[PDB]
């Protein structure tokens, strides 16, 4: 199974760096909601700053890792996410992409998916909050709508405090996260 | 006492193999004259493309 | 590998039961389009009527399928469809619709034998049918993935495929299955945003 081998891997490289990370996009989604196929692998890696997720990215280069694909933004932090391939499947690591990588990867659960498999998995709240920001890519809003089936009410009242953190620091690309919210 | 958070994560991952043997079954309808490696290189190019 | 079994299973009982039968849903998209499915398994058998439906079902349940759920309707088929759970929320799970769509009888005769995984040959519902499903069962607000797959069957579609979408809508009005509502002016109001 190539992704189960990717999601392996980049545990045990990740780990071996001490990185703050957690697993979101489809298969965070299916943990906390509704297993779906998915073929992505995408995780939230906390850092201080582009200098270093450019130096984390300049190891994993060295490890067997080959770089696809790196999105730029207009903001202080220029490296919003990097998309890595195995020198078998993609890994997007997101660094500043929705701005609460940080909280994200702080509250993620370590979970054992399988043996000698284990790896934070964001919360179903921060996925709600990530997954209103991308809505557009259409398995965003089916995604959102498993995690808003599967949360409880403390969950909603997480992601609503997720959502105003994203605002706050102003990764809500001029959009009314806070309307979105209240209509989901 | 796996978790049922790890049972849907480890059936996510059961559906991914079946949707890459899918792909497969499909290239090499579609690509009938196609040898197993080019189905393969074909199958390596589909992951790298985002979603 | 949980979801492989399951198909491998139903579609092996199915076919023993010599029943006319199609997959739809999400596994029948996989099988003509990039794969995008969760865990039900969503198959057309057409049978006669509705005590032909639950003699299927009683002889399922003798077969370690377990009864989830049964989807009726005013109607004089009362039985539209039924959930079975192949095994004890992490769990692959099959949707038999009889009549769902008021076309059953038309999708599993059109239907189209593909070996979708290695040795597994089964009767795939037409593109055709296909869309006429998702425009039917689209409901934005709870199954956004209706939509989605919309996009990509008809992307897929080739001109017969959506001349058969059009009649296979007319036919399901014609039968009063279109639950008062015009399939084929929402597709060209979703096909404009395209």
């Amino acid at each position: 199974n190539a992704v189960e081998s990717t999601l392996r891997r980049v545990a045990k490289d990740l780990t071996g760096l001490r990185q703050r990370w957690a697993l979101v996009g489809g298969f965070a989604v299916s943990a906390r909601s509704e297993p779906r196929f998915t073929r992505d692998v995408d995780i939230v890696v906390a850092v201080a700053n582009d200098d270093a997720a450019e130096s984390l990215v300049r190891q994993l280069l060295t490890q067997q890792y080959h770089l696809l694909a790196s999105v730029e933004q207009d903001a202080a932090r220029r490296l919003a996410a990097v998309r890595l391939g195995a020198t078998n499947v993609v890994v997007d690591l997101l660094f500043a992409s929705c701005g609460i990588e940080p909280e994200i990867a702080e509250a993620a659960e370590e979970i054992e998916i399988l043996p000698d498999l284990v790896a934070p998995v964001a919360t179903t709240a921060h996925l709600i909050a990530m997954k209103l920001l991308a809505r557009d890519r259409p398995q965003d809003r089916s995604d959102l709508r498993a995690l808003v089936d599967a949360a409880s009410p403390q969950d909603i009242q997480d992601a609503r405090k997720a959502i105003e953190l994203i605002t706050l620091r102003g990764f809500h690309r001029d959009r009314d996260l806070a309307a979105e919210w209240t209509r989901l | 006492a796996v978790s049922v958070a790890a049972q849907k994560l480890r059936l996510a991952l059961d559906m991914y193999e079946v949707g890459e043997q899918m792909q497969r079954m499909r290239l090499g309808r579609e690509r009938p004259n196609a040898d197993v490696v080019e189905i393969e290189a074909a199958i390596d190019a589909w992951r790298m493309t985002r979603p």
